[PDB]
RNA sequence: AGUUACUAAGGGCUUAUGGUGGAUGCCUUGGCACUAAUAGGCGAUGAAGGACGUGUUAACCUGCGAUAAGCUUC
RNA sequence: GUGUAGUGGCGAGCGAAAGCGGAACAGGCCAAACUUAUCAUUAGAUAGGGGUUGUAGGGCUUGCAAUGUGGACUUGAAAACGAUAGAAGAAGCUGUUGGAAAGCAGCGCGCAAAAGGGUGAUAGCCCCGUAUUUGAAAUUGUUUUCAUACCUAGCGAGAUCCCUGAGUAGCUCGGAAAACGUUAUUUUGAGUGAAUCUGCCCAGACCAUUGGGUAAGCCUAAAUACUAAUUAGUGACCGAUAGCGAAACAGUACCGUGAGGGAAAGGUGAAAAGAACCCAGAGAUGGGAGUGAAAUAGAUUCUGAAACCAUAUGCCUACAACGUGUCAGAGCACAUUAAUGUGUGAUGGCGUGCGUUUUGAAGUAUGAGCCGGCGAGUUAUGAUAGCAAGCGUUAGUUAACCAGGAGAUGGGGAGCUGUAGCGAAAGCGAGUUUUAAAAGAGCGUUUGUUUGUUAUUAUAGACCCGAAACGGGUUGAGCUAGUC
RNA sequence: AGGGGUGAAAUUCCAAUCGAAAUCCGUGAUAGCUGGUUCUCGUCGAAAUAGCUUUAAGGCUAGCGUGAGAUCACAAAUAAG
RNA sequence: UUCUCGCAGUCAGACAGUGGGGGAUAAGCUUCAUUGUCAAGAGGGGAAGAGCCCAGAUCAUUAAAUAAGGUCCCCAAAAUA
RNA sequence: UUGUGGUAGACGAGCGUUGUAUUGGAGUUGAAGUCAAAGCGUGAGCAUUGGUGGAUCCAAUACAAGUGAGAAUGCCGGCA
RNA sequence: AAAUCCAGGUACGGGUGAAGACACCCGUUAGGCGCAACGGGACGGAAAGACCCCGUGAAGCUUUACUGUAGCUUAAUAUUG
RNA sequence: AAGGGUGCUUGACUGUGAGACAUACAGGUCGAACAGGUGAGAAAUCAGGUCAUAGUGAUCCGGUGGUCCAGUAUGGAAUGG
């Protein structure tokens, strides 16, 4: 294309504006699409989200759930799973070997899991600081082993 | 960019102005007065084009009439005769012969008179 | 725009994006309901979907 | 006896012209928002801001201060 | 990081501190010990040496190694880069329309100069300039070099002795600061009140263990905030109702006792060559003449719209019930964006305006005297949804910042979304929560991300106009009320 | 000298204004209340109902409209039994 | 006309027939259920009329057949017994 | 073949103004503006000629908006 | 000069209609245009009704309405033997 | 019979719950069937309060009992879940 003749993919670039005090040809015209005479045609607006006229809201209605570990957060966890890992092309998995594959972070100090079930045809060497018991089983079950950081 | 109006609201408004032109002082000089004469002369010019395809229909029965009752056949009648004897003529056509062709007129009162029905 | 202080503490959401919640009349007033009401009342529910509209934007 | 035009004191319509008026168009020793640098003060050695006065020159504006529309030096 | 932890009549709302990525980076100095000299040396005071801390430092006594490196630092000398005036600075003629050439056409020329302004129209080569090369007697700014003051210096041994900031830290009673509506931390109006490196404070009440740090003394460049002003320049900014209120002599005229409020108004022509002279008139002025391309460009000075006021060709109108038009329709008068043409309309049929708000308006409801200009859905930051494009299954994409034209962009992977969910949570994991249960039930056992456009929405004044009001500051007792 | 003054007292007077001056500022106060909101064509096209509401001239959800997608029959309409 | 998603407007209704409540078998009254119209709908009949009857306007035609209603004149159209 | 009354409202397709970027073109042998006329379009709208006017303007494809006036006892100016 | 003014070429009777018509339906009357008068109508003009109601409006005032507070009073504590 | 009397008892249970009624939401109503351990009865069977429909109040806040959760460096505690 050239500076003289530029054009969008149709239906990608312009679609119908709403001009809302053009003339009623346009069919959005004097009242501009905000009905007649009352709270919601005027400048303030739509009062307040959540709002019910008075009566309690939703939320005002339903009793508040409780956090047991107030003040604190849930400790993060970097997880390997195993449906996902064998589209991955590496063998003897520890973190260093994942910091190569640019999968965990260099400035991270995250605890690697194991997790999944899902069966893996060639073996792995997993480096993981927790793993399930049955992740455990399909891994030996295969010719792979697992080591337990601590 | 501050667009400014000219030339496009006079644009439109002497194209109103241009059609209510010979009306009565006030409604071919202000704009406002002739828009509201040109609606208004669209609607009566409408509503006028309906009436006037009944009131020429009016005029031409009241024409045809009258031309019969002077040799002492009615329309209700002429009217039956026509459709007895597959005659299918316009008021209007029928009418215009009775007006400039009146020995033709004549004939077809002649045959819708007597003759037998098809 | 701030997620409501409100509407957090009280509307956890799940994987399909429905809106957990918990039912009311579980405060006091224990002996009159029924045992069938009570422990029909203490299990977790989903807000409707006339009210899913206005959670959603509220969260 | 019957059917009849001319009248225009004045008014209406179309078009053309003249007058009041400054809309539209073009322009601007003028404004606005910033960029890159400089600088971020003046004053008891009299400040900022004013009054008065000064011409071969009516008033106003500007400059100037009894050395008064300018004085000396480089 | 995140609108996260939290804080909120747990309502409206408010909202960090760590960590990570960047811009810049700098650490110094007193009091006390100890010692010197002097003060009726009652010093408990003055002036010096010594010292500045946490993997504790310093003083006391005793040795080795040192003559340096660096400053937030004084005076000078020299040099460089600038600022406040400037100098030089290339290249064209002919013909045509035209009042006028620079336009147009032919043939050329210069360029580190084709930014711009003027010149009788629209000039690279007519002029001033611009690119580029340069130049300061005098004042002033920055930097560098040399010398010169002032400050600035390591590692041991022994002694077991001394010093390390008091109405201070804590505590109680009322407040506050921090995101916190008072509470671990910080601060203070009243009261009380400690200890001295085996010491004191801190790690969200508090105690013990562990660890971190040295309060009650001071100074500290850089990155950061802003533009009244000076120089250069830019604008998908305005172009006399716009842009500053003010293009003009505008905070003026004017209004008010005062504080205070506050306008309108630009354009002759290339050049005044601004109309000598004649006629009418008392004169202004007008009509000729003259200049000029144009005087219907004449100082009333670019163009000159509508409402409004007058003149006239043509048609109609003085028995006529009219939202004034429409459909038919004679006669009259003309001839065009050549079109079953145009102007008027004797007469016949039909016919109670426009917006607003209402169940319902011709309305005895409302708003507009007419004309012209101005006058009301935007921007910034986020969320959702539709459409489209780029990249894709260990995906996708950068923010700040740096370089680059006030650029596209490159670097920057800090982070954000998705990839595994369930549970209040520890926790488990294609499972998980409930439960004695594996039974049952709830939720899951998959379909991504970054942009562009549109629609809606949240915070901001949020489509525009309109209150009576409230709070804070100033000006008024020249009118009037009281008193002297 | 103004949440003040003065008042032989009437809500008098305080610069033609006084149930609390005038002016500037917060300020573009707020208004569920009036008024206004500017070009065109085409397709489709409502409601004035229920519940709650310090709610009744307002608001939220449901009902009725519109745009996109899915469901082909078992879904929904019109007649007969 | 069912399900999912985006954007709404509506919460003042009116009259006519039919079955009732309140009123007095009064109201162009008020409150309900149902069938229609108007609201948001012109045309023809009703002399004139938002809601009654016939019906649903894409534009042009000086064409034809009809619905409610009507045929002495206004005003289109009739005659017999 | 079935359709095309319509307010609130939803959806789709377009016109017009100013400027910018790429192309091309017109203009003192007369551009914009401005007036008149017996033209062309389904609609916003678009041309042709002549008078006045004296220097800029037009077409196409995209982009950005202070982008469309009949009403607000709207503001300003003029005139009834 | 002035308020006023949607454009007007602006009759009466009965009826109708948003329920009291210069403009609608049916009839009657009326040559075009002034001047001097007087006020019947144009629900005439001037004042976004002061009466009434509405607004989760304002302001002034009152009290054993609520929450506070200036001032007054009592005690502890410091100055304080 | 769902009314009256007698004997034995406490199902006036624990964890749940396919499917429906009615509903804007919040809430309400009926309930087969499963596991645990019981009561009556020889057994089949019945019992998750009464012949049925009124006898009831959200959220926030704080208190009480239990607890296989948290415990702001660590062990507790405080304070929460
Ligand atoms: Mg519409
Ligand atoms: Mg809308
Ligand atoms: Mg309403
Ligand atoms: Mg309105
Ligand atoms: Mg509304
Ligand atoms: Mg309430
Ligand atoms: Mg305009
Ligand atoms: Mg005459
Ligand atoms: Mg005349
Ligand atoms: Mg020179
Ligand atoms: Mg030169
Ligand atoms: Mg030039
Ligand atoms: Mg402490
Ligand atoms: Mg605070
Ligand atoms: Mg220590
Ligand atoms: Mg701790
Ligand atoms: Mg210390
Ligand atoms: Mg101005
Ligand atoms: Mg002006
Ligand atoms: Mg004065
Ligand atoms: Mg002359
Ligand atoms: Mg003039
Ligand atoms: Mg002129
Ligand atoms: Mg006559
Ligand atoms: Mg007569
Ligand atoms: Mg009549
Ligand atoms: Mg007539
Ligand atoms: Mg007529
Ligand atoms: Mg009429
Ligand atoms: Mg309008
Ligand atoms: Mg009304
Ligand atoms: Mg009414
Ligand atoms: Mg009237
Ligand atoms: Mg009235
Ligand atoms: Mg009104
Ligand atoms: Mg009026
Ligand atoms: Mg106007
Ligand atoms: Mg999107
Ligand atoms: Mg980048
Ligand atoms: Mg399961
Ligand atoms: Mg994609
Ligand atoms: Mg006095
Ligand atoms: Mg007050
Ligand atoms: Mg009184
Ligand atoms: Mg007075
Ligand atoms: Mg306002
Ligand atoms: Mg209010
Ligand atoms: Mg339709
Ligand atoms: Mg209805
Ligand atoms: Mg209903
Ligand atoms: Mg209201
Ligand atoms: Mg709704
Ligand atoms: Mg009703
Ligand atoms: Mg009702
Ligand atoms: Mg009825
Ligand atoms: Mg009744
Ligand atoms: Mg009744
Ligand atoms: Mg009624
Ligand atoms: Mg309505
Ligand atoms: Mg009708
Ligand atoms: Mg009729
Ligand atoms: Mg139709
Ligand atoms: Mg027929
Ligand atoms: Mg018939
Ligand atoms: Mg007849
Ligand atoms: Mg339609
Ligand atoms: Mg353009
Ligand atoms: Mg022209
Ligand atoms: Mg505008
Ligand atoms: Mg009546
Ligand atoms: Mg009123
Ligand atoms: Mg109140
Ligand atoms: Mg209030
Ligand atoms: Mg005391
Ligand atoms: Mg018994
Ligand atoms: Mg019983
Ligand atoms: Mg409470
Ligand atoms: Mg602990």
């Amino acid at each position: 294309m050239e500076l003289n003749q530029l054009k969008s993919v149709p239906k990608a670039r312009n679609h119908k504006t709403k001009t809302l005090g053009r003339g009623h040809g346009s069919g959005l015209g004097k009242t501009s699409g905000r009905g007649q005479k009352g709270q919601k045609a005027r400048k303030s607006g739509l009062t307040r989200p959540g709002f019910e006229g008075g009566q309690t809201p939703l939320y005002r209605r339903l009793p508040k759930f409780g956090n047991a570990r107030k003040g604190f957060l849930k400790q993060e966890w970097v997880v390997l799973n195993l449906n996902k890992i064998a589209k991955l092309k590496l063998d003897k998995i520890n973190r260093a070997s994942l910091i190569e594959k640019q999968v965990i972070s260099a400035k991270s100090q995250l605890p690697i899991k194991l997790i999944g079930h899902t069966k893996l045809e060639k073996p792995l060497h997993f480096e993981v600081h927790k793993v399930s018991k049955q992740a455990l089983k399909a891994v030996e079950n295969a010719n792979g082993s697992v080591k337990l950081l601590e | 960019m501050r667009i400014k109006g000219g030339k496009q609201t006079r644009v439109r408004r002497k194209k109103w102005l241009k059609q209510a032109s010979g009306s009565f002082g006030t409604r071919h000089a202000s704009y406002k007065v002739a828009k509201q004469t040109v609606i208004q002369a669209a609607k009566y010019a409408y509503r006028d084009r309906r009436n006037k395809k009944r009131d020429f229909r009016s005029l031409w029965i009241l024409r045809l009439n009258a031309a019969l009752r002077e040799q002492g056949m009615t329309y209700s009648v002429f009217i039956n005769l026509l459709k007895k004897h597959n005659i299918e003529i316009n008021r209007k056509v029928l009418s215009e012969l009775a007006i400039k062709e009146p020995s033709k007129f004549n004939l077809i009162v002649q045959k819708v008179k007597s003759e037998q029905p098809k | 725009m701030k997620v409501k202080s409100a509407a957090k503490k009280r509307f956890k959401l799940t994987k399909s994006g429905q809106i957990k919640r918990k039912h009311a009349y579980t405060s006091h007033l224990a002996p009159h309901k029924t045992t069938k009401q009570k422990r029909h009342l203490r299990k977790q529910g989903t807000v409707s979907a006339s009210d899913f509209k206005r959670i959603g934007n509220l969260i």
